């Protein structure tokens, strides 16, 4: 992948290996020089052009901070300039935008959504596309994060722990993300285990959270406060006063008080 | 001059008819024909001082050429057009103000919103929450099939039961028309008779037959053998079969939590809604499955709320906790506040009408 | 202007709700 | 990137970089402002940012992501530092509607301070911005020297 | 009528008669 | 323009025979039993 003139064909030369500290640096000088042309945004004012300055190149600018943003774990050279991506594939419906890195980035940031802790954000971008089992299902790239949501929140983590290790995406497509997705597994037992432990043993935690040492252990529980004590881990999960959002429930003082006014000034609109 | 101008003004949707069903040849250039109308003698002519002037199907024949995927497509396969459409569709938006639009705005974003499911981007509806409070003016006929019909849909994605159960109405609501009672009354049973499967039963198999096809319905009758009754086995001889009937629209989608309810439900059809169950016990149900595994069953029901248990890692003692002290205090009070306001409900319209 | 559109629009919504306030006074 | 490293773009020499997407965008931010809801923090620190000239259209997209939102006050006040960004003559809903609010918000500090002082539109107490919108569609039909459409104003 | 009603499972035959066959056989 | 001087007076209409009649209801009510009972 050789170069031509500006920068981003020049972003091809350090694409082989390694080298994205610079290419990131190298984004604000070329969509800043790419402006003072009206044919940067692929809009309807141009007439049948797939050529440079217009849409191809387009494609290749956010290349850098989309492949190499995962690869190199930075959110901010994404986020926006994903947001700026969408529009470029299609407004609303266009079949001349497929490609072999639709399907990547887009199905690798589905489950990088874990830190907004959105559900619904997850499949909101999967009800976008005219066809379901012929792209999504068909595809193994964007069917691995479908068949994770769907078998995590359902309860059943051997099924889909044999997707990540036994999958055949473990040469090329899996590099970037490992510990994101492998702890999400096990991330929702403790979760689960509040209401269902009151003890727990050392020696099946190796078992269920995969923990071979007992500091990776106490060292959750102290962010989770819970109580550690000799042999086993006793589990109590204790509440406390004003819990959360969403008034009349624990917040405002004297509940009552609305009840008595639903029993009298309720009676105000009855009369009159 | 003046009052020949008002004359044409219902001339519109009048000659439109035989342009309909049977004569599908080139329905876009009647879009360019019905610019004709929109642009000049409308917009650049009226001042905007006027309501009941304008309906909701007078652009509403556009997007029914879209699904054809026959013969019109738009005016070519790159759906390219669709983008100044988009702002056509919106550009009436605009028009809808403070002073203006007091009735037409409430049908505006609903086929623009109807225009959503499988194009266009549905997390702006969290965002049309800003302008989506306005006052109803009034319910005439048709209106009340057209809200939530499509809008049924939304709860495939936050993944959300009880509220099926309310919005569901809106399909079975002066559903059967001329032309609805083949093309829209099926999609109403549907989505119907899946969410009858996620929480509550089926009232009768053959009473859904006088609207919707019992075919069309019949892989959800087995599926009551299977979902309803949590059975794993039965389940996948199901899908398996009727995949051909599960290429519909979003009807795939549906049964991602038609497999979700056989570990839910199944839990109700084990013996762990009684209080002490041992896992040996609980390996003879689930042995399709595995035996280490079991423990993930039950403890992530207990976070949803389904069910609360207590896990033992020995011989698997599981004590599930029986709750005879509700609807106390506070747990009724959320029914009690609905029960208030129904007296004042019909009460004030004596004063209206 | 929206001032002169807004308070017509005030006119019709409130005067079914005075008449029957006159008839029921009437009817008293 | 959030809304606040949008700022970091403008370190640099681009006044179109929000500006360049504006050609289908500006006319229309009636309808597509519900993308903004995101980047409202955005929108102030648009008008505060120095190296930005542009803020005056900035000031101008604050008032016309408020209007249809239903508040009227930030329809107009933003609309103050804008200078002319926008043609007055295509007499749309977005020239009318603020003739009656510009003439409605201005009684609101006038029968007020004027019993103190007699010009309350040359200090700080008031915007004097507002002079300037006074002087654009107030003013197009005074071009005649016509009380009769001014009458109502300074009663 | 639910499921329950239109189930039939006509199960009710063969488990009778093999209960019984059960019992006079561990004697 | 001129006309927006006369709109207030439609206006002003209903909202003063409004609460006028309103309260009158309660004081016709009590006062009914008074001249009710006295025949």
């Amino acid at each position: 992948m050789p170069s031509l003139a500006e920068l981003t064909k020049s972003l091809s030369i350090a694409f082989e290996n390694g080298d994205y500290a610079a290419c990131e640096k190298l984004l604000p000088p070329i969509k800043i020089e790419l402006i003072k042309n009206n044919l940067l945004i692929p809009d309807l004012s141009i007439q049948n052009d797939i050529y440079l300055n217009d849409l191809m190149i387009t494609k290749r600018i956010l290349e850098v901070g989309a492949l190499a943003s995962i690869q190199t774990f930075n959110f901010d050279s994404f986020e926006n300039y994903f947001n700026q991506l969408k529009p470029y594939y299609f407004s609303n419906n266009h079949k001349l935008s497929e490609s072999d890195k639709k399907s990547k980035l887009i199905s690798l940031y589905l489950l990088n959504l874990l830190s907004q802790n959105n559900t619904t954000k997850f499949h909101s971008e999967l009800q976008y596309l005219d066809k379901h089992i012929k792209n999504l299902e068909d595809d193994s790239l964007l069917s691995y994060p479908i068949k994770l949501d769907r078998w995590l929140m359902e309860g059943s983590y051997q099924k889909a722990w044999d997707l990540l290790q036994s999958g055949s995406q473990n040469i090329s497509e899996f590099d970037s993300f490992t510990d994101i997705l492998k702890s999400a597994i096990r991330d929702e037992i403790a979760k689960n285990t509040e209401l269902s432990y009151d003890f727990l043993p050392l020696s099946n935690i190796k078992a269920l959270l995969f923990f071979n040492n007992e500091k990776e252990t106490e060292k959750f529980a102290l962010e989770r406060n819970w109580p550690i004590v000799n042999s086993k881990v006793y589990f109590n999960n204790q509440s406390k006063e004003k819990a959360d959002y969403e008034d009349e429930m624990m917040h405002e003082e004297d509940q009552k008080t609305n009840i008595i006014e639903k029993a009298m000034d309720y009676a105000i609109s009855i009369e009159n | 001059k003046t009052i020949e101008v008002t004359a044409e003004i219902n001339c519109f949707m009048h000659l439109l008819v035989q342009l309909f069903l049977w004569d599908s040849k080139e329905l876009e250039q009647l879009v360019e024909f019905n610019r004709k109308v929109v642009i000049p003698n409308l917009l650049c002519y009226y001042n905007l001082r006027s309501l009941n002037l304008i309906n909701a199907k007078l652009w509403f024949y556009i997007y029914l050429s879209h699904e054809t995927l026959a013969r019109s497509s738009e005016e070519i396969n790159s759906d390219n057009q669709n983008i100044i459409l988009r702002s056509t569709m919106m550009k009436f938006l605009k028009i809808a103000s403070l002073k203006h639009d007091n009735e037409t705005k409430a049908m505006l974003i609903n086929l623009i919103l109807r225009d959503f499911l499988n194009n266009g981007e549905v997390d702006s509806a969290s965002d049309f929450i800003s302008k989506l409070e306005y006052p109803h003016t009034d319910v005439s006929s048709s209106l009340e099939a057209r809200y939530f019909f499509y809008l049924s849909k939304i709860n495939a994605i936050q993944l959300d039961y009880s509220t099926a159960n309310e919005y569901i109405i809106a399909a079975i609501r002066k559903a059967p028309h001329n032309s609805k009672s083949l093309g829209f009354l099926q999609q109403s049973n549907k989505l119907h008779c899946c969410i009858q499967l996620l929480m509550g039963d089926i009232p009768e198999l053959s009473f859904f037959h006088q609207s919707n096809m019992q075919k069309s319905l019949l892989p959800y009758y087995h599926l009551t053998k299977a979902v309803k009754l949590g059975d794993l086995k039965k389940f996948t001889s199901t899908i398996t079969k009727y995949k051909q009937l599960l290429l519909k629209d979003d009807t795939y989608q549906l049964c991602v939590r038609l497999r979700s309810n056989v570990i839910k439900t199944g839990i109700r059809i084990i013996s762990l809604t009684y209080k002490k169950i041992s896992l040996r016990d609980i390996c003879l149900k689930l042995n399709l499955d595995s035996e280490q595994t079991v423990e993930y069953m039950v403890s992530r029901a207990i976070r949803d709320g389904v069910i609360e248990a207590k896990i033992n890692h020995e011989d698997g003692f599981i004590e599930t906790t029986e709750l005879l002290n509700i609807y106390d205090s506070e747990d009724p009070q959320q029914v009690f506040d609905e029960r208030i306001k129904f007296a004042n409900q019909l009460h004030d319209e004596y004063l209206v009408s | 202007e929206q001032k002169i559109q807004e308070t017509e629009l005030k006119i019709r919504s409130k005067t079914e709700n005075v008449r029957r306030l006159e008839a029921q006074r009437n009817a008293l | 990137t959030t809304a606040a490293p949008l700022l970091a773009l403008l370190r640099e020499n681009q006044d179109s970089v929000k500006t360049y997407a504006l050609e289908s965008i500006n006319n229309v931010v009636d309808q597509l402002w519900s993308e903004i809801s995101n980047e409202l923090p955005d929108i102030e620190a648009l008008y505060d940012d120095d190296t930005f000239s542009d803020r005056e259209m900035a000031a101008l997209i604050a008032s016309k992501v408020y209007y249809n939102l239903g508040e009227y006050e930030s329809a107009v006040k933003y609309a103050l530092a804008a200078k002319d960004r926008f043609d007055i003559d295509e007499k749309s809903q977005f020239v009318e509607t603020i003739v009656s609010k510009s003439i409605e918000m201005y009684v609101q500090e006038a029968s007020k301070q004027y019993t103190k002082d007699e010009q309350f539109y040359t200090k700080d107490i008031i915007d004097p911005k507002l002079t300037s919108i006074f002087e654009r569609m107030i003013e197009k039909c005074l071009k005649a020297s016509e009380l009769k459409l001014a009458l109502g104003i300074a009663l | 009528e639910n499921w329950d009603d239109v189930e039939v499972d006509d199960d009710f035959t063969n488990e009778l008669k093999a209960e019984l066959d059960r019992y006079k056989r561990e004697n | 323009y001129f006309k927006l001087k006369k709109l207030e007076k439609e206006y002003e209409l209903l909202t003063l025979q409004e609460d006028y009649i309103k309260d009158e209801q309660r004081h016709l009510k009590r006062e009914l039993k008074r001249a009710q009972e006295e025949v």
